[PDB]
């Protein structure tokens, strides 16, 4: 029987059967409820909505994500997301197929346990595993010595791995991520008098993000240029037809990744959390890992981010070192891709937690290989 | 927030 | 005139005049800077803050310790610390009193040289010395035969000094220390749900570390005790007054002192560096060294540490031998107590390097009687 | 069939078939294990790497030397070195060829016993001999009367050998060796703030020693120059790309062979142990030794060590002697070369203990031929 | 990391 | 430490 690979990421839940090169489902990891009372009763309007149904009814809904910073904050609305993930998006019975779930590093032990409880006892999965999302991005690139910088909506993490052994004492998780980068775009859009406050409006600003922010190679030069002339400014039509315009804000939004001080956090930028991670491992295991900075997750999609990472971390690293930023196509979806690859291995059939194990061991089984 | 304490 | 004794600890500076039995001033050794723009022009605020002033303003400053692993990583923030040590905390003019500093074993030679230049050419001291931290302690213990395990926020040293004649070749310096365990306490507290990130949160973690944490007499058995029961659960209120319930964590946090493999350092535990330091010495003195094992510095204050130490070296050492972990109350400042004694011990009055000598032999004078 | 020759050196294993003019296999005598949990199971890791493998994978492994000062301290580690020597490095079935083992002088009876047992019973060698390393050293220069000063990673020893017969009562051992000089090199590099602690870092220091240290001819004038101009000091770059400056330290490290007091060893320097072995020799023969002081083993590779040995032992000898230091190239692997020479010969073809002999007579054959 | 090279 | 009673 084929396995199911599901990444419960903070923005979207990528799901599908193993061995395939892309996920069959890519729906926003959102649940929604009505904000107003109903009248046209012949509709039979639903007790709740999910995914692109939530994008379809979007303007009349309170929206929430049950996953934040990688913690599942609401197990009821997360169970809704899984119910839809299987029984509507893939039409599979999960009780007949093993499942590989993906999880963030340095996340509370209870989340692995509460996930596993729901999977074995609600959804009756025959077997399960809870893979570290970083390890999967390395499998996804085929390499087996490198440092994975993974960042989507909820978490940024850097995990170095060498000859396939972990370096767990060198993992850094910076909670500056895509959701936060969206919050910050809302604040700075307010500077030009464009206002966005409802959860539906928040996701319009997510859309602006996707298609309008680049990560300038030098912030002083570009900010000087954008203060000097209007040539760089681009416009975007709302669903209500009027054209917003983005100027300095285009590159300020992801500049935060290299200056988290704009968002009030003390932490050093994603270049610095990469450099500080390579410096946490042995001198040997280093020049190698400076030739292998591997990027993943949707906030690694900004134009020029690989250039900026290089021209930043090369200024931190020693001279006469080769620094290269392996930023693949489909870095958007590497982990599904990595999970698909891991589910293809014969030996991984020995790694699973089976329901027969869970029923005899109790919750502590979920922790054998984790960060 | 989300965190059990600290955010 | 009365001389001054100052211990430049990586975490907290202890200073005072000679002769006294406790160091009058304890500014936790921290410099800190405004994390945001100052807005109230009427407040009369200042550029940067130190010690308990830094602790008072903590929630709005980025905090930097200018000593790491005993190395003075920043000289301007150290010199700021000394300016506050003398003219604010002690209200004494260091250009009118001899001064004795303290320094770690095996610290880079350049450190002593810079310190000396700052004392003689910033603070214009009449005469100066720099005692090797461990050494001072045995004076503080009275006993002139013994091996000193000094363990503070930064370094850890295990000097054996015999019949009052040292054994420098047998010295071992292990860079596992209190800062390292504060940093590890952040990682393990994450597992139950609690996020700590800022420099200011590092001090809250330090408070949790100084109150609820203790050393297991046997890790596996106490581990098992958790796994069986809530009996080791205790709770601490953050500045929010919210209580955080930590456990299995207390007897893990400092278990690192005996298992540095938990934190990705390579070198053996403080018990093994104790035994191995004794084993560097000529085979006669070992009987006397086992009977004169001395603990000092704030990280030796964990409850249970003596019991664990005594049993651990009793495993490593011979049978038909007696092991005495001499660990007094007030072990903490058992340096600015030893330096008090040393400056009081009037036979030492030739040892203070005169400014005139330093003004002729230059920085080379500092290498007089050190390792 | 061609016998197999193995030089069981404390730092490096030199091995080949009899009649090769130089060893085929030349590799660091390291057994490694991983410092961290393995996570990419599809890599197919192996539990203990050996030789150049361990040196390739350096920073993810703990590195064990199984031989300390000629004593085999860990037998299953050493058995793995021999397994790799035979099946992989030389690619031969050791049960089908006779075997020649080198051994250090004044090394305990049990080491030869366990070597014997492992050869005759793990590897089932058909015939075997264990040679006093210095015999082979002298033979390697084609001469048959002299005194050898051998100095490997683990042992320094002096052996007078006249008309090819050794003088057993006149042998000396000094354990101050290449590892010990690596140790002292750590400590002195620490003065300039270059810390090195992990075994991996140890190997870096070994590499540094092997390319920037040299024996000063004239210590006092040299060290006065080093305190007067920077021209004697130069640099090397880590596997971490960053440059390191080696200075006073260059000569201070190798000076220890003449001044063991520098490592707190009361034992006499190499010039004193050579002299003190010549003076243990019968008064007639001392002249014949002075024309025939042969150096062997890798720590005799320091530039100027011959010049220093000459100019030093000059002072220990009476005037009117031909004090000539035999220090050729190939002194590096000389011991092995001598093995290959001696192994090729029908007279030595009488010496090899037959497996059957040992099988019938137990250890009682080796208990003789070890003298 | 405090030292020069090395940590 | 190698030695049985010495190193
Ligand atoms: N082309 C793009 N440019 C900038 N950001 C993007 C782009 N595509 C996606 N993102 C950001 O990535 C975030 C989610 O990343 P991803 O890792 O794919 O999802 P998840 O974090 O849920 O696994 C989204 O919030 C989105 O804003
Ligand atoms: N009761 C305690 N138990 C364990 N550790 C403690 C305790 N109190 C303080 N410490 C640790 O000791 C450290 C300070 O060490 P100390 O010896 O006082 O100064 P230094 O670090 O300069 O040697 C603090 O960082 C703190 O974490
Ligand atoms: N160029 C060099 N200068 C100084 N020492 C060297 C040099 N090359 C090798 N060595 C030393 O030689 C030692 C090992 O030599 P060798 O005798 O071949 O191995 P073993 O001592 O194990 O038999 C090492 O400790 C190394 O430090
Ligand atoms: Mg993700
Ligand atoms: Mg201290
Ligand atoms: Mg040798």
């Amino acid at each position: 029987i084929a396995a199911l690979v599901v990444d419960n990421g903070s923005g979207m839940c990528k799901a599908g059967f193993a061995g395939d090169d892309a996920p069959r489902a890519v729906f926003p990891s959102i649940v929604g409820r009505p904000r107003h009372q109903g009248v046209m009763v012949g509709m039979g309007q639903k007790d709740s909505y999910v995914g692109d149904e939530a994008q379809s009814k979007r303007g009349i809904l309170t929206l929430k994500y049950p996953i934040e910073h990688g913690i599942v904050t609401n197990w009821d609305d997360m169970e809704k997301i899984w119910h839809h993930t299987f029984y509507n998006e893939l039409r599979v019975a999960p009780e007949e197929h093993p499942v590989l779930l993906t999880e963030a590093p340095l996340n509370p032990k209870a989340n692995r346990e509460k996930m596993t409880q729901i999977m074995f006892e609600t959804f009756n999965t025959p077997a399960m595993y809870v893979a570290i999302q970083a390890v999967l991005s390395l499998y996804a690139s085929g390499r087996t010595t490198g440092i994975v910088m993974d960042s989507g909506d909820g978490v940024t993490h850097t995990v170095p791995i060498y000859e396939g052994y972990a370096l767990p004492h060198a993992i850094l998780r910076l909670d500056l991520a895509g959701r936060d980068l969206t919050d910050y775009l809302m604040k700075i859009l307010t500077e030009r008098g464009y206002s966005f406050t409802t959860t539906a409006e928040r996701e319009i600003v997510r859309d602006i993000k996707e298609k309008l922010c680049y990560v300038a190679l030098d912030f002083e030069q570009e900010m000087a240029t954008a203060a000097s002339s209007s040539s760089l400014e681009k416009s975007y039509e709302l669903p209500d037809g009027q054209v917003i315009t983005i100027g300095n804000e285009r590159f300020r939004c992801p500049e935060a990744l290299f200056q988290p001080s704009f968002l009030g956090m003390e932490s050093c930028g994603i270049h610095e959390t990469t450099f500080n991670s390579i410096m946490k491992c042995d001198v040997d295991i280093r020049k190698d890992l400076y030739a292998n900075t591997v990027l993943s997750g949707g906030t690694t999609m900004y134009p020029g981010i690989a250039d900026r990472m290089q021209k930043e971390i090369t200024a931190l690293a020693p001279s006469t070192m080769k620094i290269k930023i392996i930023a693949p196509p489909e870095r958007k979806y590497s982990v599904w891709i990595g999970g698909s690859i891991l589910a293809s291995l014969s030996t991984f059939q020995q790694m699973w937690i089976s329901k027969q194990e869970y029923d005899e061991s109790g919750p502590s089984i979920v922790h054998r290989k984790c960060f | 927030p989300a965190w059990x304490a600290x955010c």
